[PDB]
Order: structure tokens, then C-alpha cells, then sequence
């Protein structure tokens, strides 16, 4: 095996190299790699961004920079950059290079063109975020890439997250053909968020079914350029599997950043707030990927979820006003809410979801046809009311019912999820208090009074086998058949807590009891 | 040289002179470096005993022994009737305490 | 990692180490960036803060202060720090002017320990 | 005798599913039948009614999702998202000799409460289910309420009285 | 329909002073660029000297 070798390195300035060829008749090409002989040993692999009339390569560097010096010999490899790929990969981080990292053949390439409008098909099918706000108002179809905004600390990491561990309880029941995969990708994240994700993940036996990408503060720019890319090519191929798959990205601001650092290290032209122009480009090459594709392809789907941070509630920062114009809605968190005991805290008007219910399915569309002819008038009243007037009216009581609904700590299954908003839309969550909401969902789902306390008027319906969504999502609860049991195991459920429990509650007017109860449904609003 | 003048031919250009210029190099003790049209070639124990090298330092690291090996999966339980006929409701209880045992134990 | 100890580290402040290099890249040659900060800004804070975390030998509790300019949170230096930390205390100039010290906005800070896993549920 | 059938922009489709469906009756484990979905779909010749059923055939006579065990293994979930993606997704309707793989299932299984409820649902559709099935379903249903395993133990359970985290067992 | 008034000069006062702050962001990378290429500007000078 002999290499070529073009020249050598002119000089650098930290990330960036520049080359002075030798032998002036060879020609490489725009964006193939290029690997650096820092040692007879060691080697550093290099990415070739520009060219000039003189001759020269400016180079972006991606290992081992501190090792370079002037006077080194250059190799070319003759192909685009590229990186290990298959199903072998789904239970271990990586390096944007496919470098394995500890933790205590096929190849695939960045730069694909995305699949154009005739490879593609409209979504029909969900992609189910675990959480009630988002199944709900703002639905994620597969092939519906869909922002998440939002400041420091309000919940947007979080909700990626819980996103893929609620992909597990499925995916072990489902074929493997339906059971969507997940690729993290942390971009100058730190290193001990990635182990704290990765404990997690691995916590849940959620890494199974789900890979993480790290290019982290340390790794260099031209590092952080390129893992969005990566983690596309890693979703790419399980697309032209069939398969279907998720994709995160935390964040693409950082990304953005990085390329700012090398176009500007490199003597490009810049633009608005120092970046150049094709960053806009930048981005669509990547988003773009994200499709539902056709039969005639695999119906494979790749969702994208794009973390992007605001500063202070801004959205006219060009990343931000690019990035919204580029994706199929967005998610838009305050942390005025997220303070205010919000968790999630979304923002339900500027939250967009262009798929407004052609990607949910049968049991929604009839639920958050009323929940968003619910929460419409719940902020008129709430904005026109004062605070502190009472107001007797099935509105502002269900309505502020489901804003605790939707606080909950990690995700929530598909049936625990429908039959809590039923409840309230319905008007049956009208007698108990707005606190004890969530020890009313609680003793709903997990627990069962009726099958208690004698009530077995029920010849299937209850809450204890789970196996019953997969009739909910096909027949749907307007169906004959589960709409009079649901609503007598409601009713019941009602009764004996407003019987049993709402009243021994109320009656608590003690020191230490008071303490005793709020822990526990601060504590219900958690596990649940 | 058996293997310069192939190189040059293997080149994009053979019909040119060739021209030889040696250097004594003192890293290395075995093996020779070639460079034939802007196609480098290393056989030297610097890069060569390095390759071996990094084959028999991932052989080692690839395994380890101080976790311990992944057990047998275990198949679904398939408790039988006649358990549950004999004690009706202790049955879930015993269930549970065997799957924490191990967990824990 | 050679003694073992536990370590505190105090530094006052980070905004000057940056402001630092960002007297000298446009000198060097490299572009600034928008408000007239390096472009190499989010490389060498991470270069610099990776160092700075916990490890299986020993541990570093650091201490960070930061210069916001004109108490602009928005100014990309602070900024880019947030990520490399648990603990974003926020002081602000409107508390203090009320005569209240320390000057904590306790809205506009959050930690990462704020779980009832880590912690006392009490506390949460 | 083929009717034609087009995909969604109007081009013309393969509907010859035979040799794929006897790929699929091969399948030793549930999961390579769904990896035949793919190879059909890839080749412009997407799946029939009978090819699904095909697929819910193996899922009830195969043992196990693939060779090493699964946690969280179902076939009785497998096969509805198999209807759910037969009906709402593409748009195929499915037959009472489709329903039948689900109702043995669950009587394999013994759950006999969706039992009642894929039989409610059958003969809403307008399908008549065997009698066959509803028989070894009433059989287990009546076998497990005279042994009190109607329900689970741990819903039966004594409530606590105090509102102690540790005493719901959060 | 004076606050109304108040928050459309605002608005506009906003808007536009973010505008003229996005231009002179602009200004200062351009003139940072156009200053070092100047200067760096490198010519044959095919000149006698002898
Ligand atoms: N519903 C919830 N209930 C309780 N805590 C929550 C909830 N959602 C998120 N959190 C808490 O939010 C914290 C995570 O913050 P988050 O990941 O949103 O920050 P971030 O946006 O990633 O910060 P940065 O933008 O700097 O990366 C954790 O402490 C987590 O427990």
C-alpha cells in the first residue's frame, strides 16, 4: 500500500491549515479528506475547504491539532468524507469520524443530496414525544422536522429525551420495522452532560435502540461542523432500510458557531452577525434530509429535532428566523413557565405544528379537536380575567385542569395520556380541586379504585393491562364499544374519589399533614 | 528497485526519465521509504512495528475481564396453573420477591 | 490526580481571559466576530473549561465570576458559558439598588443538582 | 384478472406478492417477515391483504421475535400495529381470516378481556368470529374468577390511609 | 389609544435601532476586513533596483 502525498503545510492558525503544493500538476479535489503525517505514527485527518489561484488548500482539522507543525507532508485519500455505518452502532457514542469513545463493514457519507419531492410522501403516521402538550396542540409526525426553542435551563433537552425513552416500551413490543430508533448529537455540549445522558440512556436499557454522536467544547470546530451531517448519515441509511428513525441535535446554534470561527479563520466573506451567507444552506442541506419516504423506497422517515437557544425571548436572531422558516412548525418555551411550576414549559401560541392532525391518530383528532377549542378560550378568559376574581365556568376550570395534566416529569404512555384528557374535555374532572389533579390521574392510571372497592361493572375496560392502546389507536374511543365502559370507569373513579379521598383531604387542617400531602403530589407530579 | 520502476509505471506518467536521489535516515533501522511521482510508500520498523503495535495494544483493550460476562438470557417465566391454583394471590408476591433477589441479591 | 485531595479553584474573572485574546486576534489576523469579540471564542472557553470537571481520581469545585457588559446577557462571552457549568448564579444590578445583597435574581438562575434524586425532597 | 392498482402520484405498481409471501411462511422468527415488507416495498410491490395476514400467521406460529429472547415481547401488539398499519397508513381493510390470527392469540395468551373487546369489535364490523374461540375464552374468563384471578393481586390490595410517599409505593 | 400610540413608537424606535445596530455590526467586520486586506496588499513591484 503507497499513499500521495500533494505537499506540505504552509502554515495554521489553530483549526486552519493552509498548503503549499508540491508537484504543481496534481489537482485535489473540493471536500475530500486530507490526512497529516504529524509522526510516522500518528496520523490527523483533515477536511479541504477552499482553493486558491496560487495553489494552496485551506483545511479545516479535525484530530490532533497540537501536534501539527510547519513543514509536515500532506496525504489525500481521493473520497469525500465518510464514516462507519450500519446496525452496529446503535448501542455505542461516537466521534463524527466514527472514532468509538470508551465509556465507563459499510461505510456512508455526510454530503448526501436530499431525497427530492417524488422520493417523499406526505405524513400520515405519529411519532409519539410521550408527552401530553405535544401529542396534543403540536403534533410530531415522522418526517416532520419540528424545532424546540427556548432560553438556558426551560426544558428543551428534556424534552428530546424523554422523546426516545418513550420509544422503548414500544419498540421491544413492535416489529423491528416500525420501532423508531433515535441518534442523539451533542455539539459543544459538556463532556459530562454526554455521560449523565449516556447513564441515563443506558439506566432505562434505552441505548439498544439509540446512539449518541458527541462533538464536544474540546473537539474543534471543523468537529462540530460535521456532526449533525454524521448523525443525518447514520439516520439516511435506516431510511433507505425502511426503518424508521429520530434525529436530535443539541445544538445547532453551536454548530452555526463553529462554522462562523472557520469561514472567518479562512478569509471568507462575512455577513450578518459574522456569518457568512450560505449558512442558511448550511442548514437546508441537513433539515432537508428529514423526509417520510415513499413506499416505493422503504417508507422509511427521518424525524429531526433541532434544539436552538434564544437569548432573553428574541426570535429575530438570523439563526433563529432561519431555522423557523426552514422547519415544519416549531416548539416555543418560556421560562416564565418554567419557573411558574410549567414543566414542560411550552407556549401554546407560539408553538406551531403545520401537521395538525394528519399525523395523529384515531383517538386523537376527536381530543385535541376539543382541547384546542378548550385552551382557545382559556386564554381570553385568563387574559381578560383578574387575578384573584372567581369565575364558576366549565372553561376556566377544565382548562387550568389540563394545565396540570400537562406538567409531568418524564413521559407518559398513549392510553394513560388519552383516557386523563378524556376525563377533563368531558367535564367529568370538574368536582375535584385543581391540585389534586395529578393524585387523581395518578390513582386513575396506576392504581384502580373501581377494581377495589368492588366496582366491577367493567367487563374489559380497566387500567391495569396496557396492552388496550393498540385497540384505542385503531378503533378510537368514539367507537360503540369502549365509550360507555370508559365513561362508567370514570364516573366510578370520580365518585369514590371525591368520596373517599377528596374528603379525608380537605379535612387535613394540621402542621405536618399539610407537608405529608404536598409531598406527595409534588412527588405525583413526578412520576407521573 | 523492482519496485520504484513498477511505481513508476503504475504512475500517471512512465515515459519520463527517472531520476534516483538516496538520503540515510536515522530513525530508521529496517525497511525503506520511497517517493515515486508524489506516491509516498513506508516500510519502515518505525511505521511498521508501530502497526503491529496498535493490533496488539486494541487485542487487549478490546477485551476485559474485570466486568462481569453478560449472562444467559432468561426465557419468559410460563408459571404454571397449578401454582396459581394453589396460592392464589401469594404467587404475585413470591414473583416479585424472586425478581428483586436478582436484582439485588 | 497525583495527591488525590479534593481541589477548590476561584477565578476572577473569565471575561478578562477572553477580552484578552480578543485584543490580540485582530492583530494576529483572524476576523472578528459580531460584537468585535474573537472568532476562536466558544474553542478556547471549551479548551479551557473541559479541563475544569470532576474525575475518578479527584475533584475541582470551581468558581467562576464574569464581567456582563452593561448587563447585556446577551453579549456572546457569558453566554457561551453557560454550558460549561452547573450553577449559573445571576447577580443583577436592579436587586442591588434596592439595597438588597447578595444581588440574586433567583428567577433568572437555575442549577442542575435542583432534583429530588440528588437531594432532599424538602428541599426540591 | 390483476386489477390495477397505482401508487400515489399515478404510477403504475407491482402487485405480484406470491414469491414474497412464500418468503415470508419460511420465516423461523416474526421479525425477518416484517424485514420482508421492506424488500417488497423497495421493489415497487407493496404488501396485499393476504401478505399481512401471512405475516400474522408466522407471528402466531412462530416462538420468538428473533433467536435470543426480547424484554417487552408482545405478539399480540405486533399484530395490531400490523392493522393499524394496514388500515389508516396505506389503506388495505382487513377480514374476518385477519381478525381470527388475533383472537387465537389472545386466547393463546389467555387475556381474556380484550378478548370481549376484539369480539365487540368483529361484530361491529359486521364479521362473524368462531364460536370455537369465545368458548376457551368464556372457559378462562370463568377459570380465572373462580380462582380469584380475575384481576391482579396488587389492585385488591389495602389502600393506605395516610398520604405517605412510601406507603402508595411512588 | 395612547398606549396604543406609545407602543407603535416604541415598536418602531425598537425596529429600527435594531436595524442600525445589525448595519453597524457590519461596518466594523468590514472595516476590520478591508483594513487588513489594504494593508496586506501584495503587489510584483517588477522594478529596477540596481
Ligand atoms: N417536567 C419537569 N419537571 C421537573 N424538572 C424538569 C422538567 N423538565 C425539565 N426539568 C429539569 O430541567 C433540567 C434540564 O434543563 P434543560 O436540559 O432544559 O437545560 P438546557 O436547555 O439543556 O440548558 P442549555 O440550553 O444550557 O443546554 C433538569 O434539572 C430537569 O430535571
Amino acid at each position: 500500500e503507497a499513499k500521495q502525498k500533494i505537499g506540505f503545510v504552509h502554515g495554521i492558525d489553530g483549526t486552519i491549515a493552509t498548503i503549499a503544493p508540491a508537484a504543481s500538476k496534481v489537482t485535489v479535489p473540493y471536500n475530500t479528506v486530507l490526512e497529516i503525517a504529524v509522526s510516522a505514527t500518528n496520523i490527523a485527518n483533515a477536511l479541504v475547504f477552499n482553493l486558491e489561484k496560487d495553489g494552496s488548500i485551506g483545511v479545516i482539522l479535525l484530530d490532533n491539532i497540537s501536534e501539527v507543525r510547519s513543514g509536515q507532508d500532506v496525504y489525500a485519500t481521493g473520497s469525500l468524507l465518510k464514516i462507519p455505518v450500519g446496525f452496529h452502532m446503535l448501542g455505542k457514542i461516537i466521534n463524527p469520524l466514527g472514532k468509538e469513545i470508551p465509556t465507563g463493514t459499510k461505510l456512508g457519507l455526510v454530503e448526501e443530496m436530499a431525497p427530492n419531492i417524488v422520493s417523499r410522501q406526505p405524513v400520515n403516521y405519529n411519532l409519539l414525544t410521550g408527552y401530553k402538550v405535544i401529542d396534543t396542540l403540536i403534533p410530531v409526525g415522522r418526517g416532520q422536522r419540528e424545532l424546540i426553542l427556548g432560553d438556558r435551563q426551560t426544558g428543551k433537552t428534556s424534552i428530546a429525551l424523554s422523546t426516545i425513552l418513550n420509544q422503548t416500551k414500544v419498540n421491544n413490543e413492535i416489529l423491528s420495522k416500525n420501532n423508531v430508533l433515535s441518534v442523539y448529537v451533542s455539539i459543544g455540549q459538556r463532556c459530562s452532560n454526554v455521560a449523565r445522558i449516556h447513564r441515563l440512556l443506558t439506566e432505562y436499557d434505552a441505548m439498544k435502540y439509540c446512539t449518541i454522536v458527541a462533538a464536544t467544547a474540546a473537539d474543534p470546530a471543523g468537529l462540530q461542523y460535521l456532526a449533525p451531517y454524521a448523525g443525518t448519515t447514520l439516520g439516511e441509511e435506516f431510511r433507505n432500510s425502511g426503518r424508521h428513525i429520530l434525529l436530535v441535535y443539541d445544538d445547532l446554534s453551536k454548530q452555526a458557531v463553529s462554522y462562523r470561527q472557520i469561514s472567518l479563520l479562512l478569509r471568507r466573506p462575512p455577513g450578518r452577525e459574522a456569518y457568512p451567507g450560505d449558512v442558511f444552506y448550511l442548514h437546508s442541506r441537513l433539515l432537508e434530509r428529514s423526509a417520510m419516504m415513499s413506499p416505493q423506497k422503504g417508507s422509511g422517515s427521518l424525524t429531526s429535532l433541532p434544539i436552538v437557544e434564544t437569548l432573553s425571548n428574541d426570535v429575530t436572531a438570523y439563526i433563529v428566523t432561519n431555522v423557523i422558516s426552514i422547519t415544519d412548525g416549531q416548539i416555543y418555551l418560556d421560562a416564565k413557565l418554567f419557573t411558574g411550576g410549567q414543566r414542560p414549559a411550552v407556549n401554546i401560541g407560539l408553538s406551531v405544528s403545520r401537521v395538525g392532525s394528519s399525523a395523529q391518530n384515531k383517538a386523537m383528532k376527536k381530543v385535541g379537536g376539543a382541547l384546542k377549542m378548550l385552551m382557545g378560550e382559556y386564554r381570553k378568559m385568563a387574559g381578560e380575567q383578574t387575578s384573584g376574581s372567581q369565575n364558576v365556568s366549565p372553561v376556566m376550570i377544565r382548562g387550568a385542569r389540563c394545565l396540570q395534566l400537562f406538567n409531568q416529569k418524564g413521559p407518559s404512555y398513549f392510553m394513560d395520556a388519552i383516557v386523563a384528557l378524556y376525563a377533563v374535555t368531558n367535564g367529568y374532572m370538574d368536582d375535584v380541586k385543581l391540585q389534586y389533579s395529578k393524585f387523581y390521574e395518578f390513582l386513575l392510571l396506576n392504581k384502580d379504585l373501581p377494581v377495589l372497592y368492588g366496582q366491577v361493572n367493567n367487563k374489559y375496560f380497566y387500567m391495569y393491562n396496557k396492552n388496550l392502546n393498540y385497540f384505542i389507536r385503531y378503533f378510537g374511543l368514539n367507537h360503540e364499544i369502549l365509550e360507555p365502559e370508559l365513561k362508567k370507569y370514570i364516573e366510578i373513579h370520580t365518585n369514590l374519589f371525591l368520596d373517599n379521598y377528596q374528603s379525608r383531604m380537605n379535612e387535613l387542617k394540621s402542621d405536618e399533614d399539610l407537608v405529608q400531602l404536598k409531598n406527595l403530589l409534588y412527588a405525583c407530579k413526578r412520576t407521573v | 528497485r523492482k519496485q520504484v520502476e513498477e511505481l513508476h509505471k503504475e504512475s500517471p506518467l512512465k515515459d519520463y526519465k527517472l531520476v534516483l536521489e538516496t538520503k540515510v535516515d536515522p530513525s530508521i533501522g529496517g525497511g525503506y521509504i520511497l517517493e515515486v511521482c508524489n506516491q509516498v510508500v513506508n516500510r519502515s520498523a518505525a511505521a511498521a512495528a508501530a502497526e503491529t503495535a496498535a493490533l496488539a495494544k486494541a487485542s487487549a483493550a478490546q477485551v476485559d475481564w474485570t466486568s462481569l460476562p453478560a449472562a444467559p438470557p432468561r426465557p419468559s417465566p410460563s408459571a404454571p396453573d397449578t401454582l396459581i391454583r394453589l396460592l392464589g394471590s401469594v404467587v404475585d408476591d413470591l414473583a416479585d420477591a424472586d425478581k428483586v433477589e436478582q436484582k439485588y441479591g | 490526580d497525583e495527591a488525590g485531595q479534593d481541589v477548590l479553584l476561584f477565578v476572577d474573572n473569565v471575561f478578562r481571559f477572553t477580552q484578552a485574546n480578543s485584543e490580540v486576534s485582530a492583530l494576529l489576523g483572524r476576523i472578528p466576530a459580531a460584537v468585535g469579540y474573537q472568532p476562536t471564542l466558544a474553542e478556547d472557553l471549551g479548551m479551557l473549561q473541559e479541563r475544569i470537571t470532576s474525575t475518578v481520581k479527584g475533584s475541582i469545585t470551581s468558581v467562576q465570576a464574569v464581567y456582563v457588559p452593561a448587563d447585556d446577557i446577551t453579549d456572546p462571552a457569558p453566554a457561551t458559558t453557560f454550558s460549561h457549568l452547573d450553577a449559573t448564579t445571576v447577580l443583577s444590578r436592579s436587586v442591588a439598588e434596592a439595597g438588597i445583597y447578595p444581588a440574586v435574581e433567583p428567577l433568572e438562575c437555575a442549577s442542575r443538582i435542583m432534583d429530588p434524586d440528588a437531594i432532599d425532597v424538602n428541599h426540591y | 384478472a390483476g386489477g390495477k392498482r397505482y401508487d400515489l402520484f399515478g404510477y403504475e405498481v407491482s402487485v405480484a406478492t406470491g414469491p414474497f409471501i412464500e418468503e415470508i411462511k419460511k420465516a423461523q422468527f416474526y421479525d425477518d417477515a416484517g424485514e420482508v415488507i421492506v424488500k417488497m416495498n423497495l421493489a415497487n410491490t407493496p404488501p396485499d391483504l393476504q401478505t399481512y395476514n401471512a405475516v400474522l400467521e408466522r407471528i402466531l406460529n412462530c416462538k420468538s421475535k428473533r433467536s435470543q429472547p426480547v424484554k417487552g415481547e408482545n405478539k399480540f401488539a405486533a399484530m395490531m400495529d400490523i392493522l393499524e398499519e394496514m388500515d389508516a397508513r396505506s389503506g388495505i381493510k382487513p377480514n374476518a381470516e385477519s381478525w381470527g390470527y388475533v383472537l387465537k392469540e389472545l386466547v393463546q395468551a389467555g387475556d381474556f378481556r380484550l378478548g370481549w373487546v376484539c369480539i365487540a369489535g368483529m361484530k361491529s364490523l359486521g364479521i362473524t368470529p368462531d364460536q370455537a374461540l369465545v368458548d376457551a375464552n368464556e372457559a378462562n374468563a370463568a377459570k380465572a374468577k373462580a380462582a380469584g384471578t380475575d384481576f391482579p393481586a396488587y389492585l385488591k390490595k389495602a389502600a393506605p390511609e395516610s398520604f405517605d410517599t412510601k406507603a402508595w409505593g411512588i | 389609544g395612547n398606549i396604543t400610540g406609545l407602543m407603535q413608537l416604541a415598536d418602531y424606535t425598537y425596529n429600527k435601532t435594531r436595524k442600525e445596530l445589525i448595519t453597524a455590526e457590519l461596518l466594523e467586520i468590514i472595516g476590520t476586513m478591508t483594513a487588513m486586506h489594504a494593508g496586506k496588499k501584495v503587489g510584483l513591484k517588477k522594478t529596477e533596483f540596481w
